[PDB]
RNA sequence: AAUACGUUCCCGGGCCUUGUACACACCGCCCGUCACACCAUGGGAGUGGGUUGCAAAAGAAGUAGGUAGCUUAACCUUCGGGAGGGCGCUUACCACUUUGUGAUUCAUGACUGGGGUGAAGUCGUAACAAGGUAACCGUAGGGGAACCUGCGGUUGGAUCA
RNA sequence: UUAGCUAGUAGGUGGGGUAACGGCUCACCUAGGCGACGAUCCCUAGCUGGUCUGAGAGGAUGACCAGCCACACUGGAACUGAGACACGGUCCAGACUCCUACGGGAGGCAGCAGUGGGGAAUAUUGCACAAUGGGCGCAAGCCUGAUGCAGCCAUGCCGCGUGUAUGAAGAAGGCCUUCGGGUUGUAAAGUACUUUCAGCGGGGAGGAAGGGAGUAAAGUUAAUACCUUUGCUCAUUGACGUUACCCGCAGAAGAAGCACCGGCUAACUCCGUGCCAGCAGCCGCGGUAAUACGGAGGGUGCAAGCGUUAAUCGGAAUUACUGGGCGUAAAGCGCACGCAGGCGGUUUGUUAAGUCAGAUGUGAAAUCCCCGGGCUCAACCUGGGAACUGCAUCUGAUACUGGCAAGCUUGAGUCUCGUAGAGGGGGGUAGAAUUCCAGGUGUAGCGGUGAAAUGCGUAGAGAUCUGGAGGAAUACCGGUGGCGAAGGCGGCCCCCUGGACGAAGACUGACGCUCAGGUGCGAAAGCGUGGGGAGCAAACAGGAUUAGAUACCCUGGUAGUCCACGCCGUAAACGAUGUCGACUUGGAGGUUGUGCCCUUGAGGCGUGGCUUCCGGAGCUAACGCGUUAAGUCGACCGCCUGGGGAGUACGGCCGCAAGGUUAAAACUCAAAUGAAUUGACGGGGGCCCGCACAAGCGGUGGAGCAUGUGGUUUAAUUCGAUGCAA
RNA sequence: GGGAGAAGGCACGCUGAUAUGUAGGUGAGGUCCCUCGCGGAUGGAGCUGAAAUCAGUCGAAGAUACCAGCUGGCUGCAACUGUUUAUUAAAAACACAGCACUGUGCAAACACGAAAGUGGACGUAUACGGUGUGACGCCUGCCCGGUGCCGGAAGGUUAAU
């Protein structure tokens, strides 16, 4: 069924920029805030934002440059199935420096960028190329 | 191929044979021959190649090509299998070093001589 | 001089379309028994080796347990011997060896089931076009062999004025 | 293609034993333990630090070097000893070899050399304890086939040499040539300059620190004896050794080969061959101009080596974790249920197992790598360093995942009410038609194909009207319509019954998804038992067509089809597309609800479910799929690694049986394949023509002759053309 | 289900101990109830009594005598247990369960009896007679010319009358 919330929302996001919206939705959640809250920070996304009592819609308002989409390419690393976690040397560097990784770790969320200026490592949800 | 299906039955490695089981990883194995005899070689090609069947030191027998331009090769002479199909004689797949032990090399050759084995002319 | 109504067929062409397992391009390539030779493979009355399981017999030397017998320098000793020792006998364990009977593996075996390769061999012509009976899949029956027919299924079949 | 194993076996209590715990060993008891996370069984194997390869993850492998284990002719057993169940020890048995006075005895090179044998293949029956270490010894010293060295071997790695410069008469000679010439070629000759290495002679380090005498000082000591420590003069101790190295001599002298030249692959021309000889790593060469075979000339590449073979890795993304694929190329189980297993929505709190981070212990040294030192350089030797991608311990952090505890409601499900349905199971029944029977009419044909015939008919058929009987299938509805998970399901009625979907509500509150093994359903054909048996119809018979026709076509016709029970478990079981779930432009219809709006007439505005066609971005090898994906993704499962051999043998399980299921190898080929393109071809289609056919006139083929040919004949019957197009 | 008692092997006497006769069987007393008697519970005396383990010992030999499987391999024939040539043949012959064909609609067919009658059967097509074959598995192929048998009564020949 929904075995993959994370995956859910960054297909959406990959869906939704390939077929040219600009407003995408989903259903809220923690780690979905946190990883939104990433890309609202380092600037694949314009802004989101979450509206809802109980249970909240996620909504991502998606980037342009040209026409062409901002976000080349997006992916899972640790999938469900098979999970990726990495120290602190071993960490990526997606696109030689261009791309940014997401790692959870133990302060939070944060990019992997920030995960090497503070010594940790963690586990790498996402490669946003 | 996920890594469940993996752990639960293992990626297969890729084993196959040697094409020249009689030497025994043996580079050049000593054989008696037999029977000396030719063969027309399968088409497109017409010659008559020769074949020397030899039992060679381990119990196996196997015919082998007689390379060079002539030869002298009978039987009750011990000579020596190298390895290497000849492409065009079906199911004979070893050559006879020309030069070893009984069969001595082509008479008046120049070139390549180290191959059939003929000492350097003066 | 005769005859031409017309394109239904006869062959040779031209253009579009479709199908193709054919490109010296249908005078194309192609399938299977049969006959001869050769190689490997299975079954094969069996036969011979290797290794090993089981159930047993077995009991050299060695250890450990016991003890009638013989014997003994170290301790006690009234000198009598006593303890203790050694040899010997014996029981326990166990090797070689022996029988019986399987299990596996290799070699070999008249003859045979099929397979592969071969020089212009014999009998066909099943497939590829609607391959001239559309092929094919399953199953059953038949038959020199491709295969044929039954029942069900598929389009990976061709024509649509 | 090994699913069961285990009787001291798993445990307990007591005794014994061991350096020590322990079924280590016994008595007794319990009946256990091991096993799909692979027990047991078979085959192979010394393991590791490493080495080779690889960019890396890995793959192969265990030579030298170092650690550990095992063994010492084969099979045992114990003693002595700290330590062995003992390489050069004991005892027993065995095979082999040898001595014997025939009674008996001896021996164990997998120590270093060496021999015989095997093998494609691997060295001297060498010198020394000078050094390091060992054994004994207070020491001196002795023993040391460890070790240091020498001999051999291009076995590898590395270094050096075979001269250097000048030199055009571009010499000769070879080879080729468009007979100008080119090329070998500054290459050789020539003249000048050097002596590395091998040879000759001389000098000669360093590996040597120690040890032995005597003396001085101190320490013990009643003692200035003895001994020990510290220095102090002496002769001293090298197998290598004719040493490393340096110096002098004379001379270009003593020192270059192997493979290849068609593409891949750097390098081309002539001559000799003529499907012969032969080459080959693959594609292919050779049949009279061979850059592919053999020779020459030239060149290219390596160089004291060059190749051929064997073996590993790479290339091979060609077993893919990094890093593949499944519609048609090999590949989605026939379909569903489902245990284990894998994965798991969302909020809070705790724990901190996984995760991450610091420290500690550790990862033997050697090697690999980074800086450095030495052998004149390099190989090699060597100092320091990280690495040794690990393991464990302590200490933290809390985002993810997990546990644990409480919650939510969207996921999953339950109730209420309908709708639609060839969904299933059982029993009735209806008509049309075919066949059979019985009876009437009425007369000579019926039936059949391409054309006929076998067959049915003068015993009165076929046609025809009435009454029966029987079995099967359900015209029109009927439509890429519906239902079911798949197979499948088709007149109507009843009984039993599953599922779906829609509406407003309510409720439980992660109860979910997938699923190895396991089970259930599974068309047709087939089998068993027993019924039925109208049509149809394999087998079979007869008739034709045919060259033959064991086929199509015709006349008959038994299994079977059918009903109830079972068994088989297969199909092109097809959408050649596993299930579940999410997101992504549209149009056309169909089907089945349902909300609203005035159903204001057979409307209109939306939301669901299901379903067929066209198509967008995307994808794809292309075809095409395209919100029902073959798009972008996630979870779990199945399967493929060239074509045959072969979904076949053997073996297992199932089956009454046919056979099903699991399922290789030996060999053999360099392809087999999928999509699309240009042709060609069709007894495919459409359109069109032509002396093609039709409509006509005349002729050949019959006869005689002219002339050409094929054959025969000959001394020669010259040679060439031989489908149309001789 | 079988093969199978496959084959093949071990222990076996007496005495002592566990236990001065064990486990088990039987149950006298005695005690309590007692619906009171040939009643029922603990109660176990006495009586009997395997079988096993350890130790000892004897013999050449422990089931010591009598009684008491010869076993294995390949194959023919017949499925088997059965029955027969009393008195030369016990089988491969006969039967057999099973298979099929055929007759028979009950006042059955069929037999024994001139006939009554009776068996069939006091049964009714899942029954009965007759015939061939002889479990079970795989199967049963072609011929209707001959001789039978069944269906026809249109025609030729055809008896008594
Ligand atoms: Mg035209
Ligand atoms: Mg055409
Ligand atoms: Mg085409
Ligand atoms: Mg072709
Ligand atoms: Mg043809
Ligand atoms: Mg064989
Ligand atoms: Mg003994
Ligand atoms: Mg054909
Ligand atoms: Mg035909
Ligand atoms: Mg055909
Ligand atoms: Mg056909
Ligand atoms: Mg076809
Ligand atoms: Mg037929
Ligand atoms: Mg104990
Ligand atoms: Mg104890
Ligand atoms: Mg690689
Ligand atoms: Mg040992
Ligand atoms: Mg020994
Ligand atoms: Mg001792
Ligand atoms: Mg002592
Ligand atoms: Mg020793
Ligand atoms: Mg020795
Ligand atoms: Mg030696
Ligand atoms: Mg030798
Ligand atoms: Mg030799
Ligand atoms: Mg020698
Ligand atoms: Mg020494
Ligand atoms: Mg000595
Ligand atoms: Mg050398
Ligand atoms: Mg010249
Ligand atoms: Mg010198
Ligand atoms: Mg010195
Ligand atoms: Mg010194
Ligand atoms: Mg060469
Ligand atoms: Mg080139
Ligand atoms: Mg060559
Ligand atoms: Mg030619
Ligand atoms: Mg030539
Ligand atoms: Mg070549
Ligand atoms: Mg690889
Ligand atoms: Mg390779
Ligand atoms: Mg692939
Ligand atoms: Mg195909
Ligand atoms: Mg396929
Ligand atoms: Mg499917
Ligand atoms: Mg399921
Ligand atoms: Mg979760
Ligand atoms: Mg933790
Ligand atoms: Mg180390
Ligand atoms: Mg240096
Ligand atoms: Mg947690
Ligand atoms: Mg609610
Ligand atoms: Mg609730
Ligand atoms: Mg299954
Ligand atoms: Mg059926
Ligand atoms: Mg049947
Ligand atoms: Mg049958
Ligand atoms: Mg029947
Ligand atoms: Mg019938
Ligand atoms: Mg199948
Ligand atoms: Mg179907
Ligand atoms: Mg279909
Ligand atoms: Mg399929
Ligand atoms: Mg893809
Ligand atoms: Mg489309
Ligand atoms: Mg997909
Ligand atoms: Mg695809
Ligand atoms: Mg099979
Ligand atoms: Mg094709
Ligand atoms: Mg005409
Ligand atoms: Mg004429
Ligand atoms: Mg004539
Ligand atoms: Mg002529
Ligand atoms: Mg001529
Ligand atoms: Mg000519
Ligand atoms: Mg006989
Ligand atoms: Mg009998
Ligand atoms: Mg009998
Ligand atoms: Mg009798
Ligand atoms: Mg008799
Ligand atoms: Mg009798
Ligand atoms: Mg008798
Ligand atoms: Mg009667
Ligand atoms: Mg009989
Ligand atoms: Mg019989
Ligand atoms: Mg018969
Ligand atoms: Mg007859
Ligand atoms: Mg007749
Ligand atoms: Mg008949
Ligand atoms: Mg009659």
């Amino acid at each position: 069924s929904m075995q993959d919330p994370i995956a859910d929302m960054l297909t959406r996001i990959r869906n939704g920029q390939a077929a040219n919206k600009a407003a995408v939705t989903m259903p809220s959640s923690k780690l979905k805030v946190a990883i939104a809250n990433v890309l609202k920070e380092e600037g694949f996304i314009e802004d989101f934002k979450v509206e809802g009592d109980t249970k909240p819609e996620l909504e991502l308002t998606l980037k342009y440059f040209q026409g062409k989409a901002v976000v080349e390419s997006i992916q899972r690393v640790s999938r469900p199935g098979l999970r990726i976690y990495k120290r602190k040397d071993e960490l990526p560097k997606v696109m030689a420096g261009l791309g940014i990784a997401v790692v959870s770790t133990s302060k939070g969320v944060m990019t992997d960028r920030a995960a090497r200026q503070a010594g940790l490592g963690g586990e790498i949800i996402c490669y946003v190329a | 191929a996920t890594v469940n299906q993996l752990v639960r039955k293992p990626r297969a490695r890729k084993v196959a044979k040697s094409n020249v089981p009689a030497l025994e990883a043996c580079p050049q194995k000593r054989g008696v021959c037999t029977r000396v005899y030719t063969t027309t070689p399968k088409k497109p090609n017409s010659a008559l190649r020769k074949v020397c069947r030899v039992r060679l030191t381990n119990g196996f027998e196997v015919t082998s090509y007689i390379g060079g331009e002539g030869h002298n090769l009978q039987e009750h002479s011990v000579i020596l299998i190298r390895g290497g199909r000849v492409k065009d004689l079906p199911g004979v797949r070893y050559h006879t070093v020309r030069g070893a032990l009984d069969c001595s090399g082509v008479k008046d050759r120049k070139q390549a001589r180290s191959k059939y084995g003929v000492k350097r002319p003066k």
